[PDB]
This record gives structure tokens, C-alpha cells and sequence, in this order.
């Protein structure tokens, strides 16, 4: 992962969460859970969404095309006109290709950062108050439950 | 007490390319890729093709005794010729330019076949009937095009004819006719009388002047003589006018052409039905809304890029990483 | 006592578009997208182009009459038609490859008009005046081209020509001529005399001999007779050599060929002014340095290329986030 | 943002600062300020300088092209020559439009990461001498004069 | 006790650039264009290629008299033209379609030659000896093309003759001819007799009859007269008829035509060798791997992309920072 | 950098360390020396072959390509033809020169992100047992040798 996040210091995910692609999962007396971060999870999306609707954007619809007839002393037309036609069909394939190719290796980072920043806009709110172990995990110190949870997963808590 | 941060993941198991890595898994994707087809010649825009099925262009417009199910025809959506599409000209020669008439055909979406020069009528001290040969028979006897005529000496008087006709359709019409060559001296003798005739066809952008080629050439279909054809566009106003002494063999039926958009002609051995479609292609109608297809580069309608790609799928969701 | 890390900010309105966002503004971009522009026809180089006004191609060069304003031009530095330049070939027939005359003529700069065959001088024994029509008038009279000669009988006594001419100028020499084809045998006995002539022009390269077509053809600017019009160049040193008996509209007068690069022929109804640039087109001229411009495909000189954008801004600075 | 800093842990920008696209802002007894850091801003500068004048350079300057003419019985080639105008116009449409989308993307995460960098460029210089608040703003404990400020916004300071 | 966490770092000073900066020193990197080469002519796929030397494409088909070494070959790889082949059509004349025909011989890998009309047996009645002239001399004295007969009246006996062949063969015959055409009337006689003769070529799909045109034109290699060539695949099958009366430059010689792909001409005047190669270029041969090249536009086997660029080098290792 | 990392906040790069891109230094009493990570060095490798892989595939060989010709009377048609060819090298040259251009960008952006995340790996060990100098360097609280410097350039270690 560019950002060291995904299948990085947080090894797996949550097959659990079905809320959105990133979130939180919460261990109080009270019992245990996993909730997705909407703020994060919708951003993503609007991302997401408008990247493949630019993609598909540049890629105009082809209208009509049909072949061309030459008789037999009409060769060199007739290639140049085959020449023509398999040239434009490789270039159109190669972007095609090429795009989607670059484009996916943009939008697996662009998770992986997503997922590292949620981590440190959380780690920056508790500070003391908990301690950081592994996979992304925080241990609290002053032991909070699922009304202070909710402080957490949205940015309010406050405790310096 | 505790909270963590993670991501979803599950048990999709659609895969995507990168540059640095092959067949990673993902959550969620989307294919830009289509690759299937209706199977079937459709309809566009409610209009349905028109099949030549064992016609070709040739046959259908100048009239081959085969193609008579085409009379009918008067508008389509695309003109569709097939793997046998070989009953054209019948009688041995060639048609000038006659690539050059399928392209001007392919933006022609619906015409009106009208009689320009009537058989019974505008041909009196030239003979009509008998006009007739093996090369294009039909039931079993011998015949000719439906579309043109083949002016013979009414009993050794072929007199100098000087037809002409005026376009008041308001559109194009198109003109077709021919010209025969004789095997010998002896045959042009007995068909048109004068052993030195000439036709001349004449407008105002068209002038041409044609002489018989009398001579010996091998045999086709039974014949060692030959036949030419020729066409040409009259525009509103102006007058086309024929003037021949013998071999013309002469217009009978015209055209008044509609000049449409985004029609052509294509090859394809696919069944006609009564399906409706926003593209077709000789292989079958599509119906998608993806970007790229890699069913055929040959299109009609609206459809999407060709390419030659195999597979094109976006990732979207993230590396799904189950872990279970 | 604190200190903060922070980012400018501005009032900037601009946005750009990136693929996971539209309209972000930020505090500095350029475009690259060209779309202004003169609204006139300027000079190249200094030089101004030639215009043909109600003229085109045709009449300029074979001298139609009401073309005379063109008679003086030598040089320009790309040449312009309009939506009226349809004086051309006033007496009707055809010309012969025009559009590859159109072709060579984009690569020369300038040329050097001169009488090849003098009126008075290389006429004898052919009668040079009395060459005129009505379909090509002037003031109200009849004329005809000045740059070709209508060689007719002198009295009744049209013996076989035979003149010659040897490029001997370095450059290349664009000679034209034309051939007449009278309606009614009747016309070529009063025009030529001989019943049957002929014309027959040749050089090392070029080999072509024309016969006269008699016929009947509808009536264009008053005439049932036609005249085709034929060009060749003439390499340094050759010799053309033109043998007729009647029909032949003669050469007078030809040019000498100054091949020059980046001209070209345009259509355009913009005016022009005494005004210099480096890019023109059929719009108005261009002068900027961005790379793309989306004003017109067609261009002369050094230009931006033509894309179809609308809008093509690129971000320098960063996300402007204001928050006053 | 892909680095978290712009629009991010740092919420907005100073309309204030006119001297470049980065720097500080400085609270001492002296008084206020706003300084933008030359190093960073200049370097930022001179990329995307560079950045804009290569796209600028693949895009080669058209020369003259003009039309072509052909007879009513040249069709298939006056149309041959018409898919190729067409189909080379399309393309370069393309190319100009994406480059463009492509390269938008990238600049504004530059950004984003330039910021970061200097940050974690001050604070790694700090470290106990001051505690880190919000908005990226450090808050000193030895509190220091304009004398000091200026070899935090320089690199020198010094002071484990 | 420490430890500390560093990158790989070296004396390399190879530079690649970036959208961001230029000339940056990486530590490792692959180079992606070729510009190196054999400088010589190859041999590919064992088989070597066929040069023309002195002679064109006309030459050697014609059976120009210069052009003598090329009568043995029979098969070749690539067909070769230098800046001195000029030696093909050495009777002043015109050969239709020629590049047509150029294209065709660029799908042609081998033929078998054979006399398709023996000079002695297929021609009495007619004389077959004292058909030569010093347009094509040899040794010094006069003499003709060894694939072209020229047939000329055996004692003011020009009989109408009539010779036919039928290809079986298997594969497509090219068949060569001319038609000649005297400068005065006086030679038509004294050389086929007949005032006024014509010749009549024809088969399946061709049929062209020609006529002389005798005239006056200008002096080349010592001739006023002219004599044009033509050129026909005759299908398997199929018959070709040729019927004349004099000026009938008959097909001595004809080729059975091997179809092979990825063949074709080219124009080089750089050395051929014993070297077996996988690309071939104008200027020599290529061998690399690498997906780019800047050597020559025109290729001849499996190539590497041709590219204007100048310097393609994709960066592997990082940024190469010494600080010794 | 955009990760900071190379030419950032590990100033320059060692000429000693010949096993690999990126790995560790160590000073223990028994002595000093270099070794590379493996784990880190063989990723990059298989990521960066498989790009220069990618990027040649993309590009088809070409096959037989010979020029066409043309009488004095095909003016237009041979420019026609000369337009296409010149046309199609254009796109060509571009697409290569860009996507070189392009790729460098990120190759260079790819090793800063793989030094920058081996760097944290570290540090999130260590924690406590050490502390940050400088140049990328810790400096041991509890003294370990080289049987414990091997746990460290490995991720076992263990000491909270
Ligand atoms: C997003 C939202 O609904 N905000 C509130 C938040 O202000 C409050 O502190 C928390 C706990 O009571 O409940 C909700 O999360
Ligand atoms: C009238 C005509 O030309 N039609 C021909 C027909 O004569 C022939 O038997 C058949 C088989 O090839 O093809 C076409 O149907
Ligand atoms: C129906 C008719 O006229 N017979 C011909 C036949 O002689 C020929 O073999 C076949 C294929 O060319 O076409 C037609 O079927
Ligand atoms: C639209 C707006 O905010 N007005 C000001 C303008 O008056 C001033 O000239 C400029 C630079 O000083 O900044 C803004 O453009
Ligand atoms: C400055 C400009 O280009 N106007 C657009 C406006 O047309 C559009 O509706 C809006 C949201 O898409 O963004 C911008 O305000
Ligand atoms: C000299 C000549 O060719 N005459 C015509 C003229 O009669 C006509 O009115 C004009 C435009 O219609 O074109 C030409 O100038
Ligand atoms: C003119 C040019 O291409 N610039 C660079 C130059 O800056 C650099 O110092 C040198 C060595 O890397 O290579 C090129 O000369
Ligand atoms: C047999 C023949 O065509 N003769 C010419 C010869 O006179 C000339 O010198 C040479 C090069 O110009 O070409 C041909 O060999
Ligand atoms: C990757 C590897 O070599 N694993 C071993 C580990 O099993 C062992 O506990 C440690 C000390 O014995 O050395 C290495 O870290
Ligand atoms: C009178 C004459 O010269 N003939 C036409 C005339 O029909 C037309 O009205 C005129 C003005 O456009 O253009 C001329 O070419
Ligand atoms: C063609 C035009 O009007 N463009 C002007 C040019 O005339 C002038 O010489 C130049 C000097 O700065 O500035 C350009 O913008």
C-alpha cells in the first residue's frame, strides 16, 4: 500500500462492516459492534462515482460506420483505406486499455489513504487518554462507553 | 475498553489489473466491456432493412428477374446483402462506377420507382417486344430487367431516336441504362440494322457518347457478347436526353431519391425479425450502455466504441482482503 | 507564545475540474484553450491575399471577364473564394482534373504571366478575331476568355495548324486550352469548315488527342454546345506542340510557376484588411501562444491546434479555501 | 486530501498570507505575523513552472491545412478523407481534455503534500519544547522571542 | 547502540526526466528506444532480397536488355530499387497502371517464368525476326525487350491474326503487352501495312480494344514515336485473346504468381550481405528487443515501433543521492 | 519527496549498502555494517519489473510497412496518404514520450512511499526502547546486540 495503511499496518478487513468501506468497531461493557464512518465512506463515493462517469465521458459513442467496396485496380485505396482503419482501432484500444490500467492503481491508493487518514483523525482526538497497539486499535485508559463511543466516531469526544 | 479502525472487505471475487500487479481482488468493480449480442437483423426507429437475401445492389436497382420480391420496396433503415447475393447482372458486361452507387446508396433512406418512359408509348417506329434473352430467363423462357428495356429494328427501320425526360419530383433522380456489344457484324445487323449506330446520353453536368465494340470474346453464361451499364444522378430542374441509332438498351423505370442519414449497407447472413434496436451489427443487435464493445467494428445506430480488448474492468471499492 | 503552519488563500474565482471532483476553485491556474480571435483576413509575412470575389479558381485562371481586377495580381501569400465566387467557366462544358489543378495551385506562392501564343503574330492562315459568344458578354457585348484564343476559318479555308512553344523560363509553365464541341454538323461546317478535324496536343510526358462529340444537349446560358477546358505543366525544357484542324480554343497566354510552401486555398466572407499575423483562418486571424484553440480546423500559417473543448484550464496553485 | 493536510487537519487557508503558497504565522509577545517559507514555496513554484511548459512542448504547433475537393464521383475518397480528419480530431480532443484532468488531480495533491512536509519538518525540530494544539499550530513551553521564531522558520532552533 | 533505516545509492549517472523535473539521476534504468544498426541489406527468413541495380520494376518485368541478371531470379524476400534505377522503359511510351502494378508485386514472394507465346511456332503468317531499335540497344547494336515480341508484316502481309492461352497453372498469370504508334502515316505502312489496324485484348474480366494514333511529337532517346505497356492477372481458368492487325507488341514471356505476405519494395543504395535478420530498414538491418526505434519509418519484418523521439528512458531505481 | 522520505527527512542515500534498495545500518558493540530488507527490496522489484513489463506490452510490434506511389495526376491522394502517415507518428511519438514522462514521476514517488513505510515499521516496534535522533536513526535505551538487531530488521523484537 502507498500510504501503508490497506494490507499494511492494519492487516485485513472487517468482512463484518456492510455499512460502507471504512469504519470503526468499539469494544465497551456494554458489548461490542462495527459501525462505517459516513463522512468518509460518502466521500469516497461522490469520488468514485464521478471518476467513472468522467472516464466514460471522454469516450463518445460511436455512430454509424460501414465498409467502403474497390474494384480491382483500386489497391492503393483500398489499403490506404485498411490502413487508416486499423490505425485509429489501435490507438482507441490502447487508451482504452492504458486508462483503466493507470486508473486502477489511482483508486486503490486513493482507499488506502483514505482508510490512513480516518486512523490519524482519530489517534490526534484521544492522544493520552488511550494507548496505540496494533492494527489500528486504541486502548482507553479512562474506560468510556457507547455514549463516549459515539464521540469518538464523530469527532466531538474532547478531553486533551 | 477499546475501538478500532478498518475497512470493509467480502467474498466478491471479481479481479482488475494495475500497472504493478495482476488479478487483484476487489470489492466492488464495474465492467466497461460489452461483448453480447441480440443474435438478430432488427428494426431502427420502427423502420425494418431490407433483405436482397440472393440480390445485390445490382440486381435489385436495375431490375434481374430473380430479385422481383424487391419491387415492392420502397423504404428501410439499412440494406442488407448476404453470402449469396449474387443475382446482379445477368447478362455479361459491367457497371461503370459502380462502387461508387453503393456509396451514394448508403445515405438514401426511401425512394419512389416511377416509369419514365413508358413501354407502350414513348418508343412507336421502334419495336418493343422481343427484347428478350437466355442469359435472363425466368419460369423457364427467356426475359429481361424490369427496369429497362431493349430496343430492337421494327423490321429493318431503326430510325434515329431523340428521347428525352424533365425532373419535376423536387428531388434526385436516378437514371439507369445500357449499352450492348455484339458478337458480330452480322448480329448487329439483325438487331439494330445500321452496322455503324451510336447512343448519346446528355444533361446538364453529364455528356457522354458511347460506339459499339463489336468483337470476339469467350463465353458467358452462353453469350460472347457484353453489355455495360450505366448511371447517373439528374438534379431538380435539369433534363436528361437520350438520342441512340441502336444498341441502347433504354430506361423504363426511375427512381426520385429521399436522402436520409446514418443508413449504409452491410453483409450479414443474421435472421431478420421483428426486434427493435439502438445499434446493430452484422453479428446481431446490442443493447447496452457501456463505453466499448468488442462485437464487430461494423455499426449502425448508436453504439459503443469498438475495441479490440478482451477485458476491461474498473475497480471502484477497495483490496478485498477477507482474512476470515 | 504559539506558531502555526498554514497555506495562502485568496479571492481567486477560477475553477478546474480533476477526475474526482468538478468545479474546485483554487487560487491560480492558465488556460490552454485559445478561443478569440481577429474577425479579418491579414497579411502573412507581409504579404496580402488574393481575392477572388464573385471569381473562382477557373475564371481567374482562364480568364473569364468579368475576372479582370485579377488580371494584375503576380503574388499573394494564400488565396481566397467566397459564397459567391461563381464566375468561372462561363461558357459551358468541363475541366478536365480541376481539382488537382486546385491541389498544385496551394504550393505556388507566385507566377509570371505571359502571352505564349501572340493573337496577332502566330495566327496566319487562321483567323484569330470573331471568337466570340453571348454566354460569356461584356458591357453587353459578347467576349470570351482572355488568356485562350477561338480560332475559327478563314473563309472557309481551315488548313492544319501546327505550332509549338519551348519552356525556356527555369521554372515550370501551367498552360491551358480547351476543345469545342458544336450541337449540329450543320455549326461545325460554318465554324471550321472540315467535317471531321481534330486535336492533338503532346509533349514528352503528355499524349492526348481529342475529336469532336456533335450532339443534342439542353441549353445552358443559351447554349446546346459545350467546350472542355484542359491544363497541363510543362517542365523545363520540354516542348508542347499543339496540331488541331479546328476546335481548338488555343493558348494565349500561361504562367510561370514560383513553388512556394504553407499556402492554400480557402473559403471565407471575412474582410480584408491591412493588417499582419501569423495564423489566419477562415474566422479571422490568431495571436496567441497557447497551445489549443477551438475557433476553426482550418489554418495557415503557425497555429494552435484545433480541438473541440469548451474549456481547458489547468490549476497552477492550490485548493483556495478563503473560510474569512 | 490525499495527505490529510489541505482541507484537512488544517481547516482553511490565511487569506492574509501574500508571500507564497506556504509558511507561518508566529504569536509573540513582540506581536504577530504572517511569513511565507521561501524554500518551500519556491520549489513548489519552480515544479509546476516545469510541469506547465512539458505539456506545453508534447503539443506540437499546427501548421497549415487546408481542404480538399473532390467530384460527385469521388465519394468514397472525399469520405475516406473525412474519417481520417475526423477520427485524428477526436483523438486529440481527447488527449488534450484527459492530460488536462489527469495532471488537475495530481497538482492539487502536491500541494496538499508539500504542506504535510513542512509541518512534520517544524514539529520533528520541537518536540518537547512546545505541545502540538490544532490546526496545525505548536504551542511553546520556553516560550521564545522573534529572535527564536526565526530559527523555526529556518531550521536552525536547536533544543532537543 | 543504534540503528538506522537508509536506500541504496551508487556512482550511476544515467538521468531521466519527469513531469516535474528534469535530468534526475536514478540509480538503476532501461533505455526503450533503438538507434542502432547493421547497415546492411538481409537476408530474412534465410531467403535473400532482389536487387534491381541499374534497373526498376518496369525494367525487370519488361525484360529491358540491361537488365539480363535479374532473368534467373525466381524468388526473393523484399524487392530493392536504388538511387540508379533507371533502366526499365527504354522505347519512349507510358505504362498504364504502374503503380497498381507495383502494389500488386509488393504480395508477390515468388513466380515461375515461362514463354507463354514461343517466338518461333506461335507466329507464322507473320514475321517474328526484325522487330528491334537503338532505343533499346545491346552490345552497341540494336535490339528489344526479351519478354516482348514486336510483330511486324511479313512482306506487306499482315494477316488478321488471333492467338489465345489458357491459364493452367494453378495460380494468376501476369501477361505484359504493348501498342504501338508510329509518328507518320508513312511508317504505319511500311511496318504493319494496314492503313488503319487495331488490336483487341480480351478475357473474363478484362476487354479493351485499342487504336494507333499517329502523330508529332518531340524526340526522346532518338524517337518521335511511342509505344505504351500493359499489364493483366489472368485468373486460373480463365482465357486470355489477343486479336490484332498491327502495332500488337506481343507477350513473349509471362509470370505464375507465389502469394506471400509481409513483402514489399523499397528504395536503398546501402549494401546487401550474407546476414540473416528478423527487421529490415532502408538503412540496415535491426536487432532488438526493445519496443521503440527512431531508425526508419519503413520496415520489413517484425519491428520495433517507429518514433520521432529523441531520448525514452523509463527510471527502475530511485533517486541517486552519493553525498560522499 | 512526496513522502518526504528520500532527499526529505533521511537526507542521503548510502553507496555502502549493496544488497538492496532499502534496508538497515546498526551500531551494536560487536561492531557496525548494512543490510537490506529483503521483504521491502524484492516487493519494489516485482512491482517496478512488472510496470516496465506492462508498459512494453501495451506497445505492439510493428510489421511490414513500405510507402506507396503515385502519378502526377493523384496530387491529392498522395497527400491524403502523407497526412495519415504523418498523423499516426504524431500520436505515436506523444503517447510514448508521455507515458514515460508520466510513469517516472510515479516510479520516484513509489521508493520515497517504500522507505517512508519501512521506517514506521520500525519505529512502531521500538517505541519506548528508543529514542528518534535524526537522518532516520534510533537510538537504543536498553543497548541490544546483534542477536536483537536481527529482530528488529525481521519484526519480531517484541518489548512494549
Ligand atoms: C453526528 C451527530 O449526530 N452528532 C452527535 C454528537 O454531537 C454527540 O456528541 C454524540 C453523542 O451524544 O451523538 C451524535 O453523534
Ligand atoms: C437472372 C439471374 O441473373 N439470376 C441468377 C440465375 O440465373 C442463376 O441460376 C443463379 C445461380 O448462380 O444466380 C442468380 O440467381
Ligand atoms: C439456373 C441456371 O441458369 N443455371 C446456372 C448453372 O448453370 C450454374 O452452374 C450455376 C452456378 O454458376 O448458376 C445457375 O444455377
Ligand atoms: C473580487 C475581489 O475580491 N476584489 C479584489 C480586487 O479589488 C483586487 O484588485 C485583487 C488583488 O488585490 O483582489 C481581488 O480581486
Ligand atoms: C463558475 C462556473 O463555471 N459555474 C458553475 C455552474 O455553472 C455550475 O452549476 C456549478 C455546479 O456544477 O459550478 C459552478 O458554479
Ligand atoms: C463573365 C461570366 O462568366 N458571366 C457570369 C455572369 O453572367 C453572372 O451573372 C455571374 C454570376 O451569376 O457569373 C459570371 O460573371
Ligand atoms: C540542455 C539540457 O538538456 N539540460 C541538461 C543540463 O541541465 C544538465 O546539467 C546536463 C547533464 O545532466 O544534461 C543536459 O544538458
Ligand atoms: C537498355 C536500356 O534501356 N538502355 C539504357 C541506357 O542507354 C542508359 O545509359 C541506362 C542508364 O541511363 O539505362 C538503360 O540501361
Ligand atoms: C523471519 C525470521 O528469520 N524469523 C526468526 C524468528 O523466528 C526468531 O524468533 C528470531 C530470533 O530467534 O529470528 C528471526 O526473527
Ligand atoms: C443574365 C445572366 O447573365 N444570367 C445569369 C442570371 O440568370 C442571373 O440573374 C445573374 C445574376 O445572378 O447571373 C447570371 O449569370
Ligand atoms: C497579430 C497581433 O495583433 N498580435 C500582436 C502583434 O501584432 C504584436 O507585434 C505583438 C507584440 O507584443 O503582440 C501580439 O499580441
Amino acid at each position: 500500500g502507498l500510504f501503508g495503511a490497506i494490507a499494511g499496518f492494519i492487516e485485513g478487513g472487517w468482512t463484518g462492516m456492510i455499512d460502507g468501506w471504512y469504519g470503526y468497531h468499539h469494544q465497551n461493557e456494554q458489548g461490542s459492534g462495527y459501525a462505517a464512518d459516513q463522512k468518509s465512506t460518502q466521500n469516497a463515493i461522490d469520488g468514485i462515482t464521478n471518476k467513472v462517469n468522467s472516464v466514460i465521458e471522454k469516450m463518445n459513442t460511436q455512430f454509424t460506420a460501414v465498409g467502403k467496396e474497390f474494384n480491382n485496380l483500386e489497391r492503393r485505396i483500398e489499403n490506404l483505406n485498411k490502413k487508416v482503419d486499423d490505425g485509429f482501432l489501435d490507438i482507441w484500444t490502447y487508451n482504452a486499455e492504458l486508462l483503466v490500467l493507470l486508473e486502477n492503481e489511482r483508486t486503490l491508493d486513493f482507499h488506502d489513504s483514505n482508510v490512513r487518514n480516518l486512523y490519524e483523525k482519530v489517534k490526534s482526538q484521544l492522544k493520552n487518554n488511550a494507548k496505540e497497539i496494533g492494527n489500528g486499535c486504541f486502548e482507553f485508559y479512562h474506560k468510556c462507553d457507547d455514549a463516549c463511543m459515539e464521540s469518538v466516531r464523530n469527532g466531538t469526544y474532547d478531553y486533551p | 475498553d477499546t475501538i478500532c479502525i478498518g475497512y470493509h472487505a467480502n467474498n466478491s471475487t471479481d479481479t482488475v489489473d494495475t500497472v504493478l500487479e495482476k488479478n487483484v481482488t476487489v470489492t466492488h468493480s464495474v465492467n466497461l466491456l460489452e461483448d453480447s449480442h441480440n443474435g438478430k437483423l432488427c428494426k431502427l426507429k420502427g423502420i425494418a432493412p431490407l433483405q436482397l437475401g440472393k440480390c445485390n445492389i445490382a440486381g435489385w436497382l436495375l431490375g434481374n428477374p430473380e430479385c422481383d420480391l424487391l419491387l415492392t420496396a420502397s423504404s428501410w433503415s439499412y440494406i442488407v446483402e448476404t453470402s449469396n447475393s449474387e443475382n446482379g447482372t445477368c447478362y455479361p458486361g459491367d457497371f461503370i462506377d459502380y462502387e461508387e452507387l453503393r456509396e451514394q446508396l448508403s445515405s438514401v433512406s426511401s425512394f419512389e420507382k416511377f416509369e419514365i418512359f413508358p413501354k407502350t408509348s414513348s418508343w412507336p417506329n421502334h419495336e418493343t417486344t422481343k427484347g428478350v434473352t437466355a442469359a435472363c430467363s425466368y419460369a423457364g423462357a427467356s426475359s429481361f430487367y424490369r427496369n429497362l428495356l431493349w430496343l430492337t429494328k421494327k423490321g429493318s427501320s431503326y430510325p434515329k431516336l431523340s428521347k428525352s425526360y424533365v425532373n419535376n419530383k423536387g428531388k434526385e433522380v436516378l437514371v439507369l441504362w445500357g449499352v450492348h456489344h455484339p458478337p458480330t457484324g452480322t448480329d448487329q445487323q439483325s438487331l439494330y440494322q445500321n452496322a455503324d449506330a451510336y447512343v448519346s446520353v446528355g444533361s446538364s453536368k453529364y455528356n457522354r457518347r458511347f460506339t459499339p465494340e463489336i468483337a470476339a470474346r469467350p463465353k458467358v453464361r452462353d453469350q460472347a457478347g457484353r453489355m455495360n451499364y450505366y448511371w447517373t444522378l439528374l438534379e431538380p430542374g435539369d433534363t436528361i436526353t437520350f438520342e441512340a441509332t441502336g444498341n441502347l438498351i433504354a430506361p423504363w423505370y426511375a427512381f426520385a431519391l429521399n436522402r436520409g442519414s446514418g443508413s449504409g449497407i452491410i453483409t450479414s447472413d443474421a435472421p431478420v425479425h421483428d426486434c427493435n434496436t439502438k445499434c446493430q451489427t452484422p453479428h446481431g443487435a446490442i443493447n447496452s450502455s457501456l463505453p466499448f464493445q468488442n462485437i464487430h467494428p461494423v455499426t449502425i445506430g448508436e453504439c459503443p466504441k469498438y475495441v479490440r480488448s478482451t477485458k476491461l474492468r474498473m475497480a471502484t471499492g477497495l483490496r478485498n482482503i477477507p482474512a476470515r
